[PDB]
């Protein structure tokens, strides 16, 4: 558009040789490749050399010079905030995106209750988990719970734990997080045999302890491990 | 795009409004060409023809 | 009792009105009155 | 002002032809057209070819630089401040986060399962959540689900509703999120 | 208009350029640092944030309907408000 | 004054300008970082601040007035810092205020104690001062065994010793007011 205005405006082409008289050769400095440079030269807050002479060309420069000024200081302004606020995430969030990459190898106990969830999973993402859990059966499927915990700290491995077992492994290891949602939703039924005489006797005793909440008064202190001072006061980082 | 993007309209409006004055520059000096020798319209052609001559770029 | 003739709740009685208007040099305030002298001291000196 | 000073300055009305010693027929560089594109070029911090040579004119644009130097920087700083604190905005991420925000009220569907559940919650956060529900009990605990859809959509209110309807709310209104997940998991059953 | 030629005159301006890089940049930095902490500055409006800052001497009147609301309170903020009011004494917990 | 004219000179300098445009705008943005996190620091002068930022190693005496207070405080932040003292031990509680003075002066340790001693701590050894405010109000009186016939005798004796005003007479005789000319009235702002 700078070349467009420069080839239609008459308040334009001015003769060189100022020291010498009239000299009817006709020249203006504008070409496309020049205007390829003056726009970039404006964009870098530099200016090539050229000062557009028509006011119509000065509309082309000045609005671009204004668009120059808006973008660049806005760039500095946000770039403080990333250094300042520092919204740090090692994110990868849901069931879907965590299955898009396999560095987040799905730790689950072989012949597990997690396995039985992934074996008969009917949700399309969770069904496709079972495609590559059994594939790297060697590596992606751990031998036990404590086995999967140790792999997460060493590798970038990821192991599946129950919500209240999550609760204390984050509590015993303060620099270790849960990532994602609440995938499974079941309970801890106390195990008696089939056709057991011990069902209702143990059943009401649980309900008698949940009456005062004995199970939770036990839960609040056995899941009270170390301190874990959740977030820490940061400091500005010289850029690396 | 939501954050700043109205400046692109303010960008483009500069490209809009410059059209009004660039054609304003042409016809007004054409009037001075039509004041001296030409009438109104045989002025406005003959410098526009040598704009197409365009004094070869490179 | 009988009836709430002047029914109400509780709010907080306070003002802290201390700031009104800077007005004066305040764009001066980011560096120092030491510096704005001493930076102009340098430019006066280096121009020689 | 640049033009007017350039009408009345001694070191203005200098000659054109800077290379020819002759041809004195005066040069008047700072026009009222040129003084437009001068100061705007400093206002956009690009500058024009025409710099002040007259000492009268040199005081003009030089302090006009100190106008633009401040304003563009001050434009940056509040923009750097505004974009900072909206990133410093971190909303509630827990019921425990929301059990303290008295300015952000919360109840439920009146006499629903939550109104039972929070009342019999021996979980220290949700226990105190019932106490807040106990206090403003007339205002909170609206008649139905729709009314608690309504008052979140007309005020600051949390409306401790149920997930199977929450996962319907986003199907129609994605104005409304799920801060936290599933205080207690239950099951729909048919009551004989 | 004038740039230096003559390496002697070049270097002087170039370091003088280097200085005015910093001071123009440094000014823009701490001006934000003022104007950021102004937006970080929050005039308190809730009792909630007021319940954590004991830097204001706040209280109520003894034996008050205001007071006994805090006294029987089971509420997160208003617990912490009534936590210190009985605990300091009438010094802040006035009679009028 | 120099000018790229052909493309090989052009494409270098503009990307060199694009190299340039980063660094200064990087540098301004990151010098902005090292100033805001100076100004969002905390002159922590309250117990509520001093509880939350687990930095200042904060302890007390075990077996003293202060321990029992925070053992029996019904104030949340004081309950919070008692939970720090519950999680900690003799590690920060060390004892016997002279054990407290040493860790404050040598380390980052903060020492929970009471007014008139901390007052007299400010008086000599001009490195230490009272950080914050007076939380509560106890009083130095005489311990008395239960139901002994001395309590009302000494209370008349102390009060008429205060009707002398001797308490504040031998105050400065046993506090000796001191030096330390306040030493701290600066460092708010203003890069210099
Ligand atoms: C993060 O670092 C730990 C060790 O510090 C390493 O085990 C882990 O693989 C790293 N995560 C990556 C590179 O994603
Ligand atoms: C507010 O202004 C009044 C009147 O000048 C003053 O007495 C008071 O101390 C000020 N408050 C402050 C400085 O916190
Ligand atoms: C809520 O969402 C609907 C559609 O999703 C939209 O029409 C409406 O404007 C939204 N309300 C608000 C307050 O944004
Ligand atoms: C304590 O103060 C004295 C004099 O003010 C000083 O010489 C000494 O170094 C200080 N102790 C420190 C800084 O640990
Ligand atoms: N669905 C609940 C009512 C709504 C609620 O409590 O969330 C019930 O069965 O009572
Ligand atoms: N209306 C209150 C007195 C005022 C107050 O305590 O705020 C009462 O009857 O106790
Ligand atoms: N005056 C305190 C003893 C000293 C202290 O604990 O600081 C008391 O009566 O327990």
């Amino acid at each position: 558009v700078l070349f467009v205005i420069a080839r239609f405006s008459p308040y334009e082409w001015y003769n060189p040789h100022p020291c010498n008289p009239d000299s009817d050769v006709v020249e203006n400095n504008f070409t496309l490749l020049n205007s390829f440079w003056f726009g970039v030269g404006a964009l870098m807050q530099q200016g090539s050399e050229l000062m557009p002479k028509a006011l119509s060309t000065r509309i082309v420069g000045g609005i671009w010079w204004f668009f120059t000024l808006i973008i660049i200081s806005s760039y500095t302004a946000n770039l403080a905030a990333f250094l300042t606020v520092e919204r740090m995430e090692s994110p990868i969030d849901s069931a879907d995106d965590l299955a898009k990459q396999t560095k987040i190898e799905y730790g689950a106990v072989e012949d597990g209750a997690t396995m039985t969830f992934f074996k008969k999973s009917k949700i399309s993402t969770y069904d496709k988990m079972w495609a590559f859990m059994s594939s790297r059966r060697q590596s992606v499927l751990v031998k036990s719970n404590e086995e999967g915990i140790q792999r997460v700290l060493t590798s970038d491995y990821a192991f599946l734990m129950e919500s209240t077992t999550i609760e204390f492994v984050t509590q015993r290891n303060c620099n270790l997080t849960q990532i994602g949602g609440l995938i499974d939703s079941k309970g801890y039924g106390v195990g008696t045999p089939m056709g057991s005489p011990y069902r209702d006797k143990i059943t009401i005793a649980i309900l008698q302890l949940q009456e005062e909440g004995k199970l939770h008064m036990m839960k609040e202190k056995w899941w009270r491990g170390n301190g874990c001072p959740e977030e820490e006061s940061k400091e500005a980082s010289a850029l690396g | 795009v939501q954050n700043i993007g109205g400046i692109f309209i303010v960008l483009a409006a500069g490209l809009v409004l410059s059209v009004f004055v660039a054609v304003g520059e042409f016809l007004y000096k054409s009037k001075k060409n039509a004041q001296l020798e030409k009438r109104s319209f045989c002025s406005a052609m003959v410098e526009e023809l040598r704009m197409s001559l365009k004094c070869q770029r490179r | 009792f009988s009836k709430p003739f002047m029914t109400l709740g509780i709010s907080i009685l306070y003002r802290k009105p201390n700031g009104t208007n800077p007005g004066v040099f305040s764009f001066l305030n980011p560096l120092s009155p030491d510096i704005w002298m001493y930076v102009l001291l340098a430019c006066l000196g280096v121009s020689c």
